[PDB]
Order: C-alpha cells, then sequence, then structure tokens
C-alpha cells in the first residue's frame, strides 16, 4: 500500500516556473523528513531539497538554495517543489524519496527539461 | 522492611523513547526477583555476569532501572558487546555489564490505527556513545564535507527520527518496553537485597 508518485515537470526555458508534487501514500508524509533528488543524463544523483519532520526546518542545495522551495500539505499528503528561475543545468528527471531508514516496507521519476533560447 | 517499588517502572503509564530513556534508582528497600519474574509474562528476561536464579541470595548498594521502547528487533541490541543503531547512538551497556534485560510485546499500548509516531531514536551521531551516556541534544548533524551551520545544505540532517508503530506491524517492528536493571555494586554497606 506504501508508494510515492511524482506529477508535474515537462517544458519550459531559462527564466521559467514549475511545480512537482510528490504524493505519498500508506503514511503521514510530516512524520519523516522527505526529499527531492535530480540525475542529470551523464551526471550522477544530486540531492536538491528536503524538509525535515514537523517543523523541524528545510534544507536546500547551494545549486538552487533562493530559486527552489519544497513545502508539504499536510491534508494532500503532498510535498511540493517550486521550480523559479530555472537555468539550463536543472535538466534531469527528478524524484522524491522518504528517509524512513526501515521504518517502511516499500523500498518512477518525472523528466524537467530547460532550454536556453 | 520496605519492598523495592517495582510497579512504579513496570506499570508506568507513560514511557520514554530510546534516546531519552528515563532512569530511576532503587535503594533502602527489598526485592523479590522471583515476584516479578511471573508478575507479568515477560518477552525477554535475561542476565548478565549474574544468574536469575541466585538474584535472590545477592544484595547491591544501589540498583538503576531504565526504561524506554524500541523496536522488537532492537532488544538483542540491549546487552553487552552489541553494535547497532541503539546500541551505538542512543543506550549502550558496558563490556563488564552485571545486570538484567527485561522487555515485554506493548503493541496494545504504543501502537494505534494510523500509525503512532511519538517515539524517537537517535539516526545520526558523530560518535558512538559511552556506556550510560544519554544524549537529548537536537543540533543539525552534518554529513560530509559541507558545512551546515546556518548554510543549510542538503547533507545536514535534524538528529532525531520518529518510530512508525503501526498495529498490522510484523512482530519485529512492534513497540517493546524495555527495563533494565543495572546493579551497581560498591565499597559502600549495601542497601538492597533479597528475603
Ligand atoms: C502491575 O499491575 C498489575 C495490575 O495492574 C494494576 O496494579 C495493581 C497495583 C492493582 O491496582 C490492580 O488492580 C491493577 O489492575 C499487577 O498485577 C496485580 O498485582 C496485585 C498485587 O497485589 C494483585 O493484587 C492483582 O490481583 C494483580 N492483578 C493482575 C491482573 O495481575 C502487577 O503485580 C503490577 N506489577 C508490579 C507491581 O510490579
Amino acid at each position: 500500500q506504501v508508494q510515492l508518485v511524482e506529477s508535474g515537470g515537462g517544458l519550459v526555458q531559462a527564466g521559467g516556473s514549475l511545480r512537482l508534487s510528490c504524493a505519498a501514500s500508506g503514511f503521514p508524509v510530516e512524520v519523516w523528513r522527505m526529499e527531492w533528488y535530480r540525475q542529470a543524463p551523464g551526471k550522477e544523483r544530486e540531492g536538491v531539497a528536503a524538509i525535515e519532520s514537523y517543523g523541524h526546518g528545510t534544507r536546500y542545495a547551494d545549486s538552487v538554495k533562493g530559486r527552489f522551495t519544497i513545502s508539504r500539505d499536510n491534508a494532500k499528503n503532498t510535498v511540493y517543489l517550486q521550480m523559479n528561475s530555472l537555468k539550463p543545468e536543472d535538466t534531469a528527471v527528478y524524484y522524491c524519496n522518504v528517509y524512513d531508514d526501515g521504518q517502511l516496507a516499500y523500498h518512477q521519476g518525472t523528466q524537467v527539461t530547460v532550454s536556453a533560447g | 522492611t520496605n519492598l523495592c517499588p517495582f510497579g512504579e517502572v513496570f506499570n508506568a503509564t507513560r514511557f520514554a523513547s530510546v534516546y531519552a530513556w528515563n532512569r530511576k534508582r532503587i535503594s533502602n528497600c527489598v526485592a523479590d526477583y522471583s515476584v516479578l519474574y511471573n508478575s507479568a509474562s515477560f518477552s525477554t528476561f535475561k542476565c548478565y555476569g549474574v544468574s536469575p536464579t541466585k538474584l535472590n541470595d545477592l544484595c547491591f548498594t544501589n540498583v538503576y532501572a531504565d526504561s524506554f521502547v524500541i523496536r522488537g528487533d532492537e532488544v538483542r541490541q540491549i546487552a553487552p558487546g552489541q553494535t547497532g543503531k541503539i546500541a551505538d547512538y542512543n543506550y549502550k551497556l558496558p563490556d563488564d555489564f552485571t545486570g538484567c534485560v527485561i522487555a515485554w510485546n506493548s503493541n496494545n499500548l504504543d501502537s494505534k490505527v494510523g500509525g503512532n509516531y511519538n517515539y524517537l531514536y537517535r539516526l545520526f551521531r558523530k560518535s558512538n556513545l559511552k556506556p550510560f551516556e544519554r544524549d537529548i541534544s537536537t543540533e543539525i548533524y552534518q554529513a560530509g564535507s559541507t558545512p551546515c551551520n546556518g548554510v543549510e545544505g542538503f547533507n545536514c540532517y535534524f538528529p532525531l527520527q520518529s518510530y512508525g508503530f503501526q498495529p498490522t506491524n510484523g512482530v519485529g517492528y512492534q513497540p517493546y518496553r524495555v527495563v533494565v536493571l543495572s546493579f551497581e555494586l560498591l565499597h559502600a554497606p549495601a542497601t538492597v537485597c533479597g528475603p
């Protein structure tokens, strides 16, 4: 019954906006830390943003600080990632993960492409 | 004359998360350990450096009762010379530990429909705990090269993590209340004794 589902994404240009949503089932998303990851085709996976359990803060990579903002909707059991001022290097597939540390039993991704002009 | 208040420890209403284990010291009283073995059907009732049958014959200067809640999977770590997140970061017993580990399954009390996430355990620490150390610090853990004191990068984690106790979980994931009686024996006179 446990799963995470990524939605949103697509094609936008340098300077554009986008919002990805990660819809979780089988657990409340505020009890553990939630994370957003991305992987450009050549490069390795990179951690972009994370929101800790309850109100214990937010974490942003230097790559995207001040441009991306992660947020949590307890009613929709969904973690959102708002992406503003997008630069061509932000092209990747975007994954969300739960830092459950084995308190679960669950253990697809969405594509974002941002052009130059 | 006076019987040691074991009911205050084993029969307590609330229990502490393992990272913030509660300790109550026992002295100036008398303890029957056979009455407490059968007091309730316990999941685990084992001892180190002493043996359960002889327990009433011994006599100690002080006895410390430590209580907390962990998974059933992690009762194995409540033992001398064990490795794991609970023993490394939450509750460490010394290699020369003399005392007893008592635990029982508490799914009926500590689990709840929709999950109970009130119990916590420390997930990260820069060091392994020293015996009977108790760290209840909340300060951001930095994992890796990039610092996080104010930078708030990705690789910086809130140290405590919640257990997820569902009633339908497997037995290993189910909550267990644990009591550890450490038998301190000193050069000063004894205060707690069997009949
Ligand atoms: C832990 O408690 C149980 C019973 O729970 C309560 O505690 C008792 C003090 C009393 O208020 C009971 O009515 C409550 O239900 C204890 O088991 C009882 O032990 C007493 C000892 O005098 C006995 O009279 C009762 O018949 C027992 N009842 C049952 C259901 O077993 C138990 O001994 C307590 N553990 C301790 C004190 O270490």
